């Protein structure tokens, strides 16, 4: 069945950037779009960007142009997200999503949330 | 950019009480608006496609109304099976861009 | 004196299909026509009646964008007075209007793995169509739009600003 999975918890210190990931299965990878959610504790949902994984286009939040690039392995049908650089305010929930770009454009599926504790100590 | 006011952020209500909510747009969107739940410590799921008209597999209880720029969504009747914060939530054009989020209270 | 919303329109995630062209009113914006311009991404921006570099002077009275997908091939024809099944059925430009049709490659986005089809055009109609009107065996054929399609056979999505230049009170204006 559809669902997604999140690589899972990750800590690191500030600077130490982090590479994660959010496993896809159940359906044709290159039919429905690929979505980054981000949500903070204490406050609701921001989109990152959006990825196609059937053609590597990407779309971003301007806010972060910069820290978030995103990438896909097609042929494992699991798409990526990079983060250059961590702040303590960083320090966030994340979600992958699914996006049903050429049907309902509805993020109708989801990860189980991915936490980045960006710690100093 | 559209940027979409949904308040209050607190919806204190007693259950039983017939409940509302509204997404009021900064621009016309036409009529490609979702709704989200998010449950205590869980994820958000979609519940209304096109902000009109349920998804095929959630409760017939939800129901979404309005169109343009002015979207709402009502619950016949919050129980604490429903306690929940709501996120409005466009996809017409890029940028994509959520909502505040409201909260149900006792 | 507010921005005008042209991104919108621009960077709307699905466009009309060509037989029901879409049509968005633009008023009391200043439009930027700069940013529009220097843009490389649009690979056809020409301009009827009006100089491009000129376009961020004027101020206009009532300005439309019309927004559709169409194959390569047929985008020759939006140019106005030329003949042709998309242009005659389909979409048909007034004779010497005063715009600028604005085109771009969208295979990176429209393009779907094995073919999308939600993008119809008129295939029979019965006489050819009057200035500026939309219609609605059997009459619509899809697109087959496949990502590996040819260039005409690739998806461009095209936007025509269509804006009078009289001197009846101006609305929208550019720096
Ligand atoms: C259609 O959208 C593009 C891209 O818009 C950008 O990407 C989206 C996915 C969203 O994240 C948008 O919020 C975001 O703006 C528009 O082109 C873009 O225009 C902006 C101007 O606001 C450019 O911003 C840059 O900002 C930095 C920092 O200020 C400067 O150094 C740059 O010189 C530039 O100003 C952005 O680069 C540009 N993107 C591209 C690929 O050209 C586009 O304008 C829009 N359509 C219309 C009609 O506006």
């Amino acid at each position: 069945e559809v669902q997604l999975q999140q690589s899972g918890a990750e800590l690191v210190k500030p600077g130490a950037s982090v590479k994660m990931s959010c496993k896809a299965s159940g359906y044709t990878f290159t039919s429905y779009w690929i979505t980054w959610v981000k949500q903070r504790p204490g406050q609701g949902l921001e989109w990152i960007g959006d990825i196609y994984p059937g053609s590597g286009s990407t779309k971003y939040n301007e806010k972060f142009r910069s820290e978030a690039t995103l990438t896909v392995d097609t042929s494992s049908t699991t798409a990526y997200m990079q983060l250059s650089s961590l702040t303590s305010e960083d320090s966030a929930v994340y979600y992958c999503a699914r996006w049903d770009f050429y049907g309902s454009r509805t993020f109708d599926y989801w990860g189980q949330g991915t936490t980045l504790t960006v710690s100093s100590a | 950019d559209i940027v979409l006011t949904q308040s209050p952020a607190i919806l204190s209500v007693s259950p039983g009480e017939r409940v509302s909510f509204s997404c009021r747009a900064s621009q016309n969107i036409g009529t490609i608006i979702h709704w989200y739940q998010q449950r205590t410590n869980g994820s958000p799921r979609l519940l209304i496609k096109y902000a009109s008209e349920s998804v095929s597999g959630i409760p017939s209880r939800f129901s979404g109304s309005g169109s343009g720029t002015d979207f709402t969504l009502s619950i016949n009747s919050v129980e604490s099976e429903d306690i929940a914060d709501y996120y409005c939530q466009q996809s017409s054009s890029w940028p994509l861009t959520f909502g505040a989020g409201t909260k149900l209270e006792l | 004196t507010n921005l005008c919303p042209f991104g919108e329109v621009f960077n709307a995630t699905r466009f009309a299909s060509v037989y029901a062209w879409n049509r968005k009113r633009i008023s009391n914006c200043v439009a930027d026509y700069s940013v529009l311009y220097n843009s490389a991404s649009f690979s056809t921006f020409k301009c009827y009646g009006v100089s491009p570099t000129k376009l961020n002077d004027l101020c206009f009275t009532n300005v439309y964008a019309d927004s559709f997908v169409i194959r390569g091939d047929e985008v020759r024809q939006i140019a106005p007075g030329q003949t042709g099944k998309i242009a005659d059925y389909n979409y048909k430009l007034p004779d010497d209007f005063t715009g600028c049709v604005i085109a771009w490659n969208s295979n990176n986005l429209d393009s779907k793995v094995g073919g999308n089809y939600n993008y119809l055009y008129r295939l029979f109609r019965k006489s050819n169509l009057k200035p500026f009107e939309r219609d609605i065996y059997f009459p619509l054929q899809s697109y087959g739009f496949q990502p590996t399609n040819g260039v005409g056979y690739q998806p461009y999505r095209v936007v025509v600003l269509s804006f009078e230049l009289l001197h009846a009170p101006a609305t929208v204006c550019g720096p």
